[PDB]
C-alpha cells in the first residue's frame, strides 16, 4: 500500500 | 486522502485472464477467418478503439457472434487478445507485421507504436 | 520473449470503471439493505473470494440480484466496491470498522490486512 | 514498453  | 494497492490491477488483469481460460461469464466469440476466440465485451471494449465503438452500439452490443475483416490474421488476433488479458506482447520477426497490421484495425495505439519503433530499427 | 507494458493493467482497470459509471454491461446489482450498486460480474470475481465462490456456483451464476447479508454496511460496500474498480481505498478514523468488517464478509485480504495494521497504530 |  502507498499513498498515491 | 485514498491509500492505493499497488498490485491490485494487475491482480484483477491476471483473474479476468484465468476466467477466460477457464471460459466464465465469457460473452462473446470473435471469429476471425476458420479460427474463433472466446472474450469478455468489457475487456475487449477496454483494450480496443474498434470493439469500443461496436459494443456500445445499440444493435452490436446485444451480439454474442462478430466476424472481423477476412483480412485479419488468426494468429495476430491471438497474440494481441493474450495481450489484452496480460500486458505481455508476443512480438517477433515472423508475427511482427501481421500484429502491426491487426493492432491499427483494433485501435490499439500503444501496441502499433512499438511495432513501428521495432520495424524502424530493422531498417 | 514478450515485451510488457507497464501501464497497461491500470488502463484496462480506468475503463471498467468508466463502464461501470456509464451503467454498460453491467450484469449485476447488489443490494446492501436499502441500497443498490450495480457491478460486472467479472469484476466482482476477481476482487472478491466471496463474489468468486457465488458467481461460480452452477445457480447463483445466474441471478441479476444478489443480497448481502443485512449486517453489511452500505458505505463500508461502497468505498470497497470503488477499490475494486480503482486500486484507491477512501480509509477514514470513521469508517474503517464498517470498512474491515465489510473486506472480511468479502474476502478482501490485502484490505483487511493494512486495516488491521491501521488499527494496530492508533491503540 | 519494457522485458518483464
Ligand atoms: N465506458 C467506457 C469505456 C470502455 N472502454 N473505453 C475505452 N476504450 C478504448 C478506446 C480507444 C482506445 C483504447 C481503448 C485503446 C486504444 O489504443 N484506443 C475508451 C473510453 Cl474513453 N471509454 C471506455
Ligand atoms: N477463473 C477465475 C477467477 C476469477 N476470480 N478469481 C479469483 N478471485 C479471488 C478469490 C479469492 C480472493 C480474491 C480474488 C481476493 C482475495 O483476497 N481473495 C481467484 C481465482 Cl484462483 N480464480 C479466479
Ligand atoms: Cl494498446
Ligand atoms: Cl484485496
Amino acid at each position: 500500500w502507498v499513498i498515491p | 486522502s485514498c491509500i492505493q494497492f499497488t498490485r491490485h490491477a494487475s491482480d484483477v488483469l491476471l483473474n479476468l485472464n484465468r476466467l477466460r481460460s477457464r471460459d466464465i461469464l465469457t460473452d462473446v466469440v470473435i471469429v476471425v477467418s476458420r479460427e474463433q476466440f472466446r472474450a469478455h465485451k468489457t475487456v475487449l471494449m477496454a483494450c480496443s478503439g474498434l470493439f469500443y465503438s461496436i459494443f456500445t452500439d445499440q444493435l452490436k452490443c446485444n451480439l454474442s457472434v462478430i466476424n472481423l475483416d477476412p483480412e485479419i490474421n488468426p494468429e495476430g488476433f491471438c497474440i494481441l487478445l493474450d495481450f489484452m488479458y496480460t500486458s505481455r506482447l508476443n512480438l517477433r520477426e515472423g508475427n511482427i507485421m501481421a500484429v502491426m497490421a491487426t493492432a491499427m484495425y483494433l485501435q490499439m495505439e500503444h501496441v502499433v507504436d512499438t511495432c513501428r519503433k521495432f520495424i524502424k530499427a530493422s531498417e
